[PDB]
């Protein structure tokens, strides 16, 4: 029955094996649930109407009516889901003249770091972004070779001279045996935000033999349920790696669905959102740490709020999310601000030149592997990009490609797919030759080439200008950082950045704005007004993007009155702010006026 | 059914020193220890080597005779003691650690006598190989016979069954591993090296491998110096054994109180008089650099280097660099090589290095293949082995674009993170650089700015505390003197210097004011500001402009001078000569 | 292990029982051996030449054709094949080569295939005169690995 002196031990026994057996085996017709659907035959109907062999039971129903049955599955995983893989067989058989059992819905999720020599040789279910995966892999067979002339066995040898007689003889098969008869290894990592700043993300790595095969793709963020246990590795004696043998896998939608929110918080978002100081208060708490560049502030909360995403459909669709680039000479501080967005905003990521995804033969084995860069890893989080001007050539043309695409269409050798990245590009770089030219341009001062600058909804230049008050209140801003952080120490008001956070969340994920209106008349002439002063509709769609960032900061509906001025103006001051200065000057005189509308 | 006397007694007496042997406040200091032992991560847990010995002194030496007999079962007498207390998992594996053993070996003098037993040694790190668990305790099936041969315990190598269990049966050859049912440990292979503190001189390093298991897997990155508690073991290797250092536990290797306190009375007393000695600033120096002449500004600047500023880490988990970068560029000759091999001798823990180094570390840290495993190992670099000390850096304009860029994010986050090959880690490398460097061409244009006579990257001169040129003046009396100076050196052999402060003196003095952590003072903020106010006004023309960089190198440098003298708070006599130091080094284009 | 690729006649990429599919096929291949006719003979002549013109397709091709043709008129047991039979064994012939243009986009081993192997001669003449970063760098230039193998085998051989 139960209660024995080993759990393995007692499930091992015949006795208690077939009992446990058995009463599974009924309960695969007695659990019609509450509703008295006969759920077991439903799941079995929908597994034979295309034969998938793939079960799925829940861990709760298991847990409620059974109890010490779903207490014994994480002890004894790989006893019980044969037990259960046979019952299914035996079921589907009599139904339908191998089935596999996967479970779910485990009530206790480990972080990759909460994972420990506790948890070896049992099933966890663990929360996880993919970072590579490798094709099917046929097999992996371990081959002992009896010794030609000497009482030894050869230890065992990997596939996919004695040491103690020296004996020449090719030897013979001792003992061979199969593992992975056809199988996938995934690397999983830590979920981008989780990670404790400096700590370096954990990784594990995953097979999925015969069922689950190829049910992931590089950046998709998973809930992988397995058995964590050790096994042989494609590696005298070889390698023992620890891997999780993968029984279960699911999507988490979106990449975010935490919804995790104080209610009162939420009506105090509200209630600023009302506000409307409250967006430059926004403003001015994108950079508690920096003193100037409004404008660099605007336009990163832009960045982050991103844009509510129109689809076309067939022919395309519009990129939400703002991509901006920060260019200017040393010492502006620019990888302070990547920092900043980094710690700030959930779901992103940084790196630098010096991304997207690439097929290469695993070094640690002979096995080519995708890989899933910072792009896609990313996804529909943050990408920032330091060094952004340094960059391999195939770099650029694959950035470009997704920049140009949101996703990414690899064709290597064995592995033909798509890897989709909605993820916003907050890039920066320094221009060529580290000083900024006020007289070239910034396609010009900087090394990069026009098609990633057409791709970039907001460019913005920083220049370190010589400026007596200014530079003051920058000394007097660092001397008072350093002071107040030595070790033996220890306009409108900013935002708690915690409440901000859960402002961005929230309207990130719930306010979408919206067309109802149409200013079109204004926005058109306004068109003609740039062309007959140069613009192309690059800067009208990214206009609108903006328009409905900024809407979406005040959670506007559809759009304010002053929506579409905040997106002409930031298109204008940085489509002057990337000329020359004689045609900077000319700009700004003609288009004083709209500037002045503010 | 054999038992061992020894290892039975050891185990009681072990368990008997756990729950009797309590601190001066009466109670049981381990229970304690252990009861935070509990929480997960936490399977080790530390032992005083001395506080054993204090409650059986007979306890202790057995131990340390026969460490590793008795390890296993204080290991078990471990889980005993915690399992019946609180609420741990039934069943994870538990270790102790031992510290505190007065004995403190060389690699040199680990022999095989010293098999077995406990000791600590104390090594750099060189290389980190990646984790891997390990089969310690097998379980096998017989095939023919189909019986469990359980806790069949293998030493450090794929031991099978010698023979079946069933006297009945003599497969012998057929035996299957059962992966569920065998236990596995953790265990991460490292590299270290005598280091050069007890390292005779023109002598090749011992390497000595070690084993990290448990807590102590992460504990040793690469590069670092740490001393082991552990006991010297044997490994058979395809009678070949080879020799590894099982280690139990590793720790970093070694207050002004305390220091003070630990100071004999006579050195103390040099080095009061040398806080109270004013003008020590340029006594220092010019006892410091005895065969050079003129530089004087090149002496300062590596003086302030070798005490450093104070480090300061924000709220926000930002690290503001605490020490300087110096990068002397020189014509040739000029002494710069003479500097920087100066600053290596004078100074433990600086190592020097040249920028046309082949090694595949190739001055930073590396992931290379082992000859011999084939497996990628995170290699230390040079950069690395100057972990907090300094790094002399010679034909720095003559690196490699891939130790350029290393050497930019080194300098830059103060740490290295190196990802390759599957392997990931994050370095620490807090070591401030001295560079030397040779003109474009050779010779120093004074007439084009410095971005034009040298090649270094932009970032890399932006991150440079102090940048010295060195100009071969053709004045007579320049030479005359550089002369005289070298003539004298090798003349009167020896006598000639006239260190007005004895070597050792300066390093216990800059060890001592190490540990003052200098703090600056309103008046000293308003000082800086105003200072910085000047130079920025200065906007010039000079070779290279002035930035936040400039006002960041000024403070810490600012906080080096306060150092000097030990005073706690900053003064507006330290950052005026900062402030001339920094201006100085500045050249302005003679076009 | 490509060579044999040249001798396969056709190359794909991705009511009666069958007893008496089997006794049928039998009899057919024991009893009836066809032979090309006069008029459908010329009618693959001028086909051939058409091919040729337009390019590729060589003399073997041309016997597989043949072959093929063989079997669709044995299908009928008819001693001779009718020039019907041969627009039939060309219309597979032309699936097998349109797919084999696709093909030669899969595999390519070709003037186009001979023009980039000479780029890969000329890189690595100009580099020299690891291996794995080598194979590496050339597989990121868009020459495939087969290609890079072989040219590197062959400046072995010289
Ligand atoms: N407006 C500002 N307010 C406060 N600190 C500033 C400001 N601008 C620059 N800084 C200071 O500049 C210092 C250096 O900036 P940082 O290293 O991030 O620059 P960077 O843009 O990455 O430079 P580079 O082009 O040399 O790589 C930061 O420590 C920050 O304190
Ligand atoms: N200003 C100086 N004062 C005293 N000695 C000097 C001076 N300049 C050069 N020397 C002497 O020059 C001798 C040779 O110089 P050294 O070999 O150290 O040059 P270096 O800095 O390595 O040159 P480089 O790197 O440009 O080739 C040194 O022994 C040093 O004594
Ligand atoms: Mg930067
Ligand atoms: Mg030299
Ligand atoms: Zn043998
Ligand atoms: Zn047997």
């Amino acid at each position: 029955d139960l209660k024995g002196h080993s759990v393995r031990e007692w499930v091992s026994m015949a006795g208690p094996r077939l009992e446990i057996h058995h009463r599974f085996k009924n309960f695969l017709r007695t659990h019609v649930d509450s509703h008295g659907h006969n759920v077991f035959k439903e799941r079995i109907s929908d597994m034979c109407k295309e034969n998938r062999e793939s079960l799925v039971v829940n861990y709760e129903d298991l847990a409620a009516r059974e109890h010490v049955l779903a207490y014994f599955l994480p002890e004894a995983p790989a006893e019980l889901l044969q037990i259960f893989d046979e019952a299914a067989l035996e079921v589907v058989l009599a139904m339908y003249p191998h089935i596999h059992v996967r479970i779910s819905h485990l009530p206790l999720v480990e972080e990759l770091r909460s994972l420990r020599q506790l948890h070896l040789n049992q099933l966890i279910r663990t929360s996880g972004v993919v970072t590579s995966c490798t094709g099917v892999l046929p097999q992996l067979s371990m081959v002992k070779y009896n010794c030609n002339k000497c009482n030894f066995v050869l230890g065992p040898f990997c596939q996919s001279s004695c040491p103690e007689c020296q004996s020449a003889g090719p030897f013979e098969v001792n003992m061979e045996e199969t593992i992975y008869q056809n199988y996938q290894r995934i690397r999983i990592q830590e979920s981008p935000g989780k990670v404790a700043a400096g700590r370096l993300p954990r990784s594990k790595d995953a097979i999925l033999l015969a069922d689950l095969v190829d049910s992931c793709k590089p950046g998709d963020e998973i809930e992988l349920t397995g058995i964590y246990h050790n096994n042989y590795d494609g590696s005298g004696f070889p390698v023992f790696a620890t891997v999780i043998l993968a029984n279960h896998v699911a999507k988490k939608d979106n990449k975010v669905a935490v919804g995790e929110l104080t209610d009162e918080d939420v009506k105090m978002i509200t209630s600023l959102s009302k506000d409307q100081q409250i967006g430059e208060k926004i403003f001015a708490s994108i950079a508690p740490s920096i003193y100037g560049h409004e404008d660099i502030k605007r336009g990163l909360a832009l960045a982050l709020f991103g844009g509510e995403p129109k689809n076309p459909g067939g022919k395309h669709k519009v990129r939400g999310d703002i991509n901006v680039l920060l260019c200017g000479d040393p010492g502006t501080a620019k990888s302070q601000f990547l920092k900043y967005i980094e710690k700030v905003s959930s779901r992103a990521i940084f790196t630098t030149g010096q991304l997207t995804a690439y097929v290469q033969r695993h070094p640690v084995s002979r096995e080519w592997t995708l890989e899933a860069g910072a792009l896609v890893l990313a996804d529909r989080g943050v990408c920032l990009i330091d060094e952004f001007d340094k960059m391999n050539d195939q770099d650029r043309t694959s950035i470009h490609e997704a920049m140009e695409q949101q996703s990414i269409s690899i064709s290597k050798a064995g592995i033909v797919t798509s890897l989709q990245a909605r993820c916003t590009v907050i890039a920066a770089a320094n221009p060529i030759g580290g000083r900024y030219d006020p007289s070239l341009t910034f396609s010009e001062n900087v090394d990069l080439t026009e098609p990633i600058i057409s791709r970039f909804d907001i460019l913005c230049v920083v220049r370190d200008t010589v400026d007596p008050v200014q530079d003051e209140m920058l000394a007097r801003f660092v001397v008072g950082s350093h002071v107040r952080h030595h070790p033996s120490n220890k306009g409108v008001e900013p935002l708690p950045q915690e409440v901000l956070k859960k402002y961005i969340i929230y309207a990130k994920e719930r306010v979408h704005p919206k067309l109802n209106q149409m200013d079109q008349d204004k926005v058109a002439k306004m068109y003609s007004d740039l062309r007959k002063e140069s613009i192309t509709v690059r800067h009208i769609e990214s206009m609108i993007r903006m328009a409905e960032a900024h809407a979406r900061i005040h959670l506007r509906d559809y759009v304010i009155e002053d929506d579409v001025n905040m997106a002409i103006r930031v298109m204008l001051e940085s489509f002057i702010d990337t000329q020359k200065f004689s045609v900077m000057r000319s700009m700004r005189k003609t288009f004083a006026r709209y500037l002045s509308f503010r | 059914e054999v038992r061992d006397e020894v290892a039975e007694k050891c185990q009681k007496l072990f368990l008997d020193f756990l729950e009797e042997f309590q601190s001066s406040d009466g109670e049981i200091k381990y229970l304690q220890l252990a009861e935070e032992l509990i929480r997960p991560e936490r399977n080790t847990l530390v032992v005083s080597f001395v506080d054993l010995e204090q409650f059986n002194q007979q306890l202790s030496t057995t131990i340390q005779e026969e460490f590793y007999r008795v390890y296993p079962y204080l290991c078990r007498a471990l889980k005993t003691f915690v399992k019946d207390r609180k609420e741990i998992p039934l069943a994870k594996d538990f270790y102790v650690a031992f510290q505190d053993l007065p004995t403190r070996h060389k690699i040199r003098e680990l022999t095989s006598s010293r098999i077995g037993l406990l000791t600590r040694i104390s090594g750099q790190v060189v290389r980190t190989h990646p984790v891997h668990p390990e089969l310690v305790s097998g379980t096998f099936l017989c095939l023919d016979c189909q019986t469990v041969i359980r806790d069949v315990e293998q030493q450090f190598k794929y031991t099978q069954p010698n023979i079946c269990r069933n006297p009945v049966c003599a497969n012998r050859r057929r035996f299957l591993l059962d992966t569920n049912k065998s236990r596995f440990v953790d265990f991460q292979k490292v590299r270290i090296q005598e280091t050069q503190a007890e390292l005779p001189r023109g002598s090749i390093p011992r390497s000595l491998e070690v084993i990290l298991r448990a807590e102590a897997v992460e504990s040793a990155q690469a590069g670092d110096k740490c001393d082991f508690t552990g006991t010297l073991i044997v490994v058979p290797d395809v009678l070949s054994y080879r020799l590894v250092f099982l280690a139990c536990c590793v720790a970093p290797t070694n207050t002004a109180e305390s220091i003070k306190n630990q100071m004999t009375v006579k050195e103390w007393e040099k080095v009061f008089e040398m806080s109270q000695d004013k003008n020590l600033y340029h006594n220092l120096c010019t006892s410091l650099f005895p065969t050079i002449h003129g530089n004087d500004e090149v002496k300062r600047g590596v003086l302030l280097m070798l005490f450093g500023g104070v480090p300061k880490t924000t709220g926000e988990g930002t690290s503001l660099r605490g020490d300087i970068n110096v990068c002397i560029v020189g014509d040739p000759s000029t002494a710069k090589s003479q500097f920087l091999k100066h600053v290596e001798e004078f100074s433990p823990r600086a190592v020097y290095t040249s920028g046309k180094a082949s090694s595949a570390a190739g001055l930073t840290a590396a992931v290379v293949r082992d000859e011999e495993s084939h497996e990628f190992v995170i290699e230390a670099g040079a950069l690395m082995l100057a972990d907090n000390g300094v790094c002399c850096i010679d034909e720095f304009d003559k690196m490699d674009v891939r130790d350029q860029v290393a050497i930019h994010e080194a300098m830059e986050q103060q740490t290295i993170s190196i990802t390759k090959a599957g392997v990931k880690a994050t370095l620490n490398a807090r070591t401030s650089i001295l560079a030397a460097a040779n003109p474009i061409s050779g010779h120093y244009d004074r007439s084009k700015s410095l971005k034009q006579n040298i090649n270094l990257s932009a970032p890399i001169m932006s991150r440079f505390d102090l940048f010295f040129i060195l100009v071969d003046e053709c004045n007579e009396v320049t030479d005359y003197a550089i002369a005289r100076r070298i003539v004298d050196l090798h003349s009167r052999i020896e006598e000639s210097i006239d260190r007005v402060y004895s070597l050792d003196d300066i390093r216990r003095y800059l060890l001592f004011a190490r540990q003052f952590k200098p703090k600056i003072s309103k008046e000293s903020e308003d000082f800086i500001v105003e200072q910085y106010k000047h130079l920025r006004q200065r906007d010039g023309k000079s070779s290279w402009r002035i930035t936040v960089r400039q006002l960041e190198s000024m403070i810490r440098l600012s906080e080096a001078m306060a150092r000097m003298h030990c005073c706690d708070e900053v003064q507006p006599k330290h950052v005026k000569e900062a402030f001339r130091l920094l201006n100085k080094s500045i050249i302005r284009v003679e076009t | 292990m490509p060579t044999i690729l040249s001798r396969f006649d056709m190359i794909f990429i991705v009511e009666i029982d069958l007893a008496k599919l089997k006794k049928f096929i039998a009899y057919c291949r024991v009893k009836c051996g066809p032979r090309l006719s006069a008029e459908a003979a010329e009618k693959l002549k001028n086909r051939y030449i058409i091919m040729r013109s337009g390019a590729p397709i060589t003399v073997r091709q041309l016997e597989a054709i043949v072959r093929i043709a063989e079997a669709l008129s044995k299908m009928k047991l008819q001693p001779f094949a009718t020039e019907a039979d041969v627009e039939e064994a060309l219309r597979l012939f032309q699936v097998s080569t349109l797919d084999a243009a696709l093909s030669g986009t899969l595999s390519g081993v070709s003037q186009e295939d001979q023009e980039m192997l000479s780029r890969i001669e000329k890189q690595l003449k100009r580099r020299f005169a690891s291996e794995h970063s080598i194979i590496k760098d050339f597989t990121k230039q868009k020459y495939p690995e087969h290609a890079i193998h072989k040219v590197l085998q062959l400046m072995l051989r010289r």
